[PDB]
């Protein structure tokens, strides 16, 4: 499919940017996550982030740590994962689907099998944490054979040889490191580089998605002024449900508004 | 693009975030220059000797053996400074560390020797050391926690997924995926992402340099067999790593077989584990079938590792090295047996070489057969733990 080609080309004519949240699936619990997810769309997610509950997610920081340990607290395994893929794509045919994995859980019962389900339940890209460029051949090429876009991160420090390997290897968008360190929304990060997001358009690279420390809508507005496509926003959506978990009702309520406004600062 | 190559056949490579690849390359390249600098390695050397005690005694131990056609020698890391092999590798990492410029320090541990070998290395050269450890793992190891906070070590207590060693390994490389500017992660084995297993394999490599020469002198040739346990790989590869290219010596490293291999409770990933993607690296490891990791379960707390270094699953793979396993109770009367006979307390973990050695000497007692046995550690801190285990018998 082309379902991140197709939603920028849609936002592009509106001039509006991508406001993409991140959630752990099956935090706090399986039924809990589905409606979680439809609430963000409902509230205007452009596409999602999606992760996979890993024992050692070394990419994260406290708040997703935890959102992964309510998921185990909860039984949830990859296989309970890819069926709430599956389900969610049958709700909703034209949102960009990405997961966030780690090399453990793709690599597990083979890279192709993983692709191969990926696409079987309509996933759009992986985002594979801990495979940098240099390790990413089989992840890029099983994902592509299985019209999988594998996503490569560019860092703030990314000099010409990694701009210009994320710009030919990735497809769908490309991450942009908002800093150093790990997931959180503690730890704010810098305007997008913007001779960063200049080279990538020069070298004809995947729109690029601001990532890491978003928390604000302020935040959104400057990626998007910058020049990059979107923004994505993981701990600030997360710790809503963190605080709520004794009130489903009033965490759906908390981030149906946190994602309207998060949405709403992506628009021209 | 680096300068070495990074695997061990398939195994081993750079499994970190993209912000960490240039932590690694320039950790690669001071390692290259330092390699290539004579005032680099006599300064080492200079530390190795006059502060670590290097070299370290290759014992005889004729009572053990006596009655069999077994010779065997202990190479007494025992008697380096800190007890373990560990502070070898350690001081190495912290003059890399100087070279690069930098005054900080992340370590990672488990039962305890790794931090307070980075503690101490850290207190002599002048670096400020922080070590992660897992928060069951502080509780169960107050002796070693509090040695490092007396050489002025921050010990930071990981509450995060089974708050033991895989979890203080996550929070080390997250804390060095924000802080590499200022800070080197002083990783504990010969594992991780590249450099590091060739790091540590060359800054523990003196053990069976010594090995050799000291057996040359005493018997006129090379050892039949050198024997060593594998917890993450760094005793047993500074043992083997000079001996490689000298086909006639067997290299034999024992992970620790727990209640047994056929009860899951063991901790031999590299002959009983499923080659996974964790912590940097391509290798056998304890896995759940859905890939989650797992502990490793023995009862020395040192081979808690949950996977092997990639330099040991190659050496498998192409037949050089031969991989055993050795059970807790096994382990238990070597301890008890070196103690008698010997005079000489082991560490658990190292009795486990010392088990499979004794092993080989009692199936085949009429077997000619020059053995070492690497003593990775003393055993002092182990003393309740077989009191313990010999109050219940
Ligand atoms: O808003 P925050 O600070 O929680 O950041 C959200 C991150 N969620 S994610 O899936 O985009 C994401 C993207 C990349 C990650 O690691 C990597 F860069 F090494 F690949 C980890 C998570
Ligand atoms: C930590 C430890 C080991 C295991 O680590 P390796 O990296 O496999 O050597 C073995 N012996 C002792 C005494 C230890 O402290
Ligand atoms: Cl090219
Ligand atoms: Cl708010
Ligand atoms: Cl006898
Ligand atoms: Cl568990
Ligand atoms: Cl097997
Ligand atoms: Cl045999
Ligand atoms: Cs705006
Ligand atoms: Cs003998
Ligand atoms: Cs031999
Ligand atoms: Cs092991």
């Amino acid at each position: 499919m082309e379902r991140y080609e197709n939603l920028f080309a849609q936002l592009n004519d509106r001039r509006e940017g991508a406001f993409v949240p991140f959630v752990t699936l099956g935090d706090p619990g399986i039924e809990q996550s589905l409606k979680i997810i439809d609430t963000l769309i409902d509230a205007g997610a452009d596409a999602l982030e999606l992760g996979v509950p890993f024992s050692d997610p070394l990419a994260d920081g406290p708040t997703i740590q935890n959102a992964n340990l309510r998921a185990f607290a909860a039984g949830v395994t990859p296989a309970q994962c890819f069926e709430m893929l599956a389900l969610i794509r049958e709700k909703h045919p034209t949102i960009p689907i990405g997961l966030l994995m780690y090399a453990n859980l793709v690599f597990n019962n083979g890279i192709d099998a993983f692709y191969a389900r990926c696409e079987q339940v309509g996933v759009d890209s992986v985002l594979v944490a801990d495979v940098p460029v240099e390790e990413s051949a089989p992840f890029r090429q099983a994902a592509l054979r299985h019209n999988i876009a594998p996503i490569f991160i560019c860092p703030p420090n990314a000099d010409d040889d990694l701009l210009r390997q994320v710009a030919s290897y990735g497809r769908g968008y490309t991450y942009l490191l908002s800093r150093s360190g790990v997931t959180g929304a503690e730890n704010r990060g810098a305007l997008p580089l913007h001779h960063l997001i200049e080279k990538l358009k020069e070298y004809h690279a995947a729109p690029a998605l601001q990532g890491f420390g978003i928390s604000s809508p302020e935040q959104v507005s400057a990626a998007v002024r910058a020049g990059a496509a979107g923004a994505i926003s993981g701990s600030a959506i997360v710790k809503i449900i963190e605080k709520n978990l004794a009130s489903p009702k009033q965490m759906l309520a908390e981030l149906r508004s946190f994602v309207s406004a998060m949405k709403a600062a992506s628009r021209a | 693009t680096t300068l070495l190559n990074p695997y061990f056949g398939e195994f081993g490579g750079m499994y970190v975030p993209q912000i960490l690849m240039p932590a690694l390359n320039q950790l690669e390249e001071a390692f290259v220059s330092a390699q290539k600098d004579p005032e680099f390695q006599a300064q080492f050397a200079d530390l190795l000797k006059n502060y670590a005690g290097r070299p370290t005694a290759l014992t005889k131990c004729q009572n053990i053996t006596a009655g069999t056609r077994t010779t065997l020698y202990l190479k007494r890391e025992d008697l380096l400074h800190g007890g373990a092999h560990k502070t070898n590798q350690v001081l190495g990492q912290a003059l890399l560390a100087k070279r690069m410029g930098k005054s900080e320090i992340i370590a990672e541990t488990g039962a305890g020797q790794h931090g307070v070998a980075s503690a101490l290395a850290s207190a002599l050269l002048g670096l400020k050391c922080r070590i992660y450890m897992g928060a069951k793992d502080v509780e169960r190891q107050s002796p070693n926690v509090f040695r490092m906070r007396l050489m002025g070590a921050e010990v930071i207590p990981v509450h995060s997924g089974s708050a033991t060693l895989k979890d203080a390994c996550n929070e080390a490389l997250r804390d060095w995926s924000g802080s590499y500017e200022t800070a080197h992660y002083m990783l504990g084995t010969a594992a991780g992402p590249h450099p590091y297993p060739t790091i540590v394999r060359e800054f523990q490599r003196m053990i069976g340099e010594e090995t050799k020469a000291q057996i040359l002198d005493k018997e006129g040739r090379l050892p039949d067999a050198v024997i060593a346990c594998v917890g993450g790989g760094s005793n047993a590869i500074g043992m083997f790593a000079d001996f490689i290219n000298d086909t006639s010596v067997g290299l034999i490293g024992v992970e620790p077989g727990g209640h047994g291999i056929e009860t899951g409770e063991h901790g031999a990933p590299l002959k009983h584990g499923r080659v996974g993607i964790y912590f940097g690296m391509k290798a056998p490891m304890m896995q759940t079938a859905d890939g989650q990791i797992e502990e490793s379960y023995s009862i020395s707390a040192g081979l808690d590792f949950p996977s092997v270094g990639p330099q040991h699953a190659y050496l498998n793979s192409i037949g050089r090295a031969d991989y055993v396993s050795i059970t807790d109770d096994e382990a238990l009367e070597a301890f008890k047996t070196l103690c008698r006979h010997e005079g000489i307390i082991p560490a658990l973990e190292s009795s486990h070489a010392l088990a499979h050695a004794l092993k080989m000497m009692r199936e085949q007692p009429e077997k000619e057969q020059l053995l070492v046995v690497n003593l990775s550690g003393r055993g002092d801190k182990d003393i309740f733990t077989v009191h313990d285990i010999l109050k219940a018998r």
